[PDB]
């Protein structure tokens, strides 16, 4: 009866195409995409005058 | 409780030398289930928490260098040191792991002559 | 990569308690079986106690069964060893073990912490 | 082992580098390379086997290079 | 190395046991089977392929299955 | 920069076709084979008379 060893390694190219986030505190997700629409309606240029 | 002998408690080589440790138990350490011998070695370098280097007999642990290597089988194992470094100075313990109250052994020591 | 470190180790008069932390680092500490190891200077080692990875599973040496107790917190990434009736004989330096990653027994040692000394004098 | 099945074609991705882009880009056709390079004979196997089962021209060149790319790839 | 070109093939066996034919015999038409079964989409292109290529039936079978096996390892 | 993990058991299975060997002290192989010449002209069998 043999045990296979450590699959760390082997994760680490499983994981080939992933995107890598930050962990230390919560989970700082990077890479990714937002839309939006500005309503930029109530702006002022503030130096007409 | 297994009374753990080492044969020489204090080896005087000069460097580029073999020296070797015989540690004779007093009962059977071998599982009978599995068929392996349940011997461990540890050096405790000058003024260091002690290392591991033979887990089992013939196995060897990591980050060891080559030199190291244990032999022997049924209550009289040994162990050998191909060339003897300044680092090889310290104090190895045989030790059972066989039956639960682990024992070491009687502390050998090597110093270069 | 493993870390181990005591703390704890102090003067103390006989028969008062005290109570050995061993904070761990490097490692998932809750899937493990630690152990605890002591050495009086100028001896060989000398085996003290075992907790299994469940919790349940507590073992002594003969010279210390019946004085010490010893408990994992395993949230707090620490080994607790509470010793009571400590004597003059018990004072050592204490280490503190991890299990074998690789091999065959339950209980073995990979790695030693750094060891602290408690010293008991009257 | 799971060091096979990489996280590839799944769609999901973004502006940013994945875990091994420059790396992981070239490793297959790396190690077809490499196993091409050490086991000459199944060219002419394959040289040989495309051109007693392909008709056309396009054929024969299209299960060439898909036997070449999978002997590797299948093992 | 990655766990890609493997020992298998190279020769030098015999009757005992060789490291892992219990569990490794398999494991490349699993990987076929469920990365099949995972990504359906892609046999309607390796159809369509297969159609678009070959003036018979055994060509465009041989070259269904080369693209079948060739996509998910070569993944 | 990463340090990509532990491949100890990542090529566990790259190195999947080939025979174990022991390799405790000597080295014993208990694989392959040998071809012997029996020339069985001296061994003259017991009890005959
Ligand atoms: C998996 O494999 C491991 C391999 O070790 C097994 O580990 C066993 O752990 C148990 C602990 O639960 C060990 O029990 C110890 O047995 C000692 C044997 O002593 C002799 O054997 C008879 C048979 O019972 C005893 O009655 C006599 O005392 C003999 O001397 C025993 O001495 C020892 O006592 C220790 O603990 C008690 C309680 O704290 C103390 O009072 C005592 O002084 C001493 O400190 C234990 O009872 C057992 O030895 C281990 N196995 C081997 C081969 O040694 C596992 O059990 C296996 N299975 C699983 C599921 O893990």
């Amino acid at each position: 009866v043999v045990v296979l060893g450590s699959q760390e390694g082997a994760m680490h190219t499983a994981l080939t195409g992933a995107t890598e986030i930050q962990n230390s505190g919560g989970t700082s997700i990077f890479a990714g995409h937002l839309k939006c629409r500005l309503k930029m309606d109530k702006l002022e240029l503030k130096g007409m005058s | 409780h297994i009374v753990m002998t080492q044969s020489p408690l204090s080896l005087s080589v000069t460097p580029g030398q073999p020296a070797s440790i015989s540690c004779k138990s007093s009962q059977i350490s071998s599982w009978g289930s599995d068929g392996k011998t349940y011997l461990y070695w540890y050096l405790q370098k000058p003024g260091q928490s002690p290392q591991l280097l033979i887990y089992e007999v013939s196995s060897r642990f990591s980050g060891v260098s080559d030199r190291f290597s244990g032999s022997g089988s049924g209550t009289d194992f040994t162990l050998k040191i191909s060339r003897v470094q300044a680092e090889d100075v310290g104090l190895y313990y045989c030790m059972q792991g066989l039956h639960l109250p682990l024992t070491f052994g009687q502390g050998t020591r090597l110093e270069i002559k | 990569q493993v870390e181990l470190v005591e703390s704890g180790g102090d003067v103390v008069q006989p028969g008062k308690s005290l109570r050995l932390s061993c904070a761990a680092s490097g490692f998932t500490f809750t899937n493990y079986a630690m152990h605890w190891l002591r050495q009086a200077p100028g001896k060989g080692l000398e085996w003290v106690a075992v907790i299994s990875s469940d919790v349940n599973d507590k073992y002594y040496a003969d010279s210390v069964k019946g004085r010490f107790t010893i408990s994992r917190d395993n949230s707090k990434n620490t080994l607790y060893l509470q010793m009571n009736s400590l004597t003059p004989e018990d004072t050592a330096v204490y280490y503190c073990a991890r299990e074998q990653a690789v091999g065959t027994n339950p209980w073995a040692f990979d790695y030693w912490g750094q060891g602290t000394l408690v010293t008991v004098s009257s | 082992s799971v060091a096979l099945a990489p996280h590839v074609g799944m769609g999901l991705d973004t502006r940013t580098q994945t875990w091994m882009s420059a790396e992981g880009a070239w490793r297959q056709v790396e190690k077809v390379e490499t196993w091409a390079l050490r086991h000459p004979g199944f060219t002419i196997l394959a040289l040989f086997l495309a051109h007693y089962i392909g008709t056309s021209l396009t054929q024969k060149v299209v299960i060439f290079i898909l036997l070449m790319l999978v002997t590797p790839s299948m093992t």
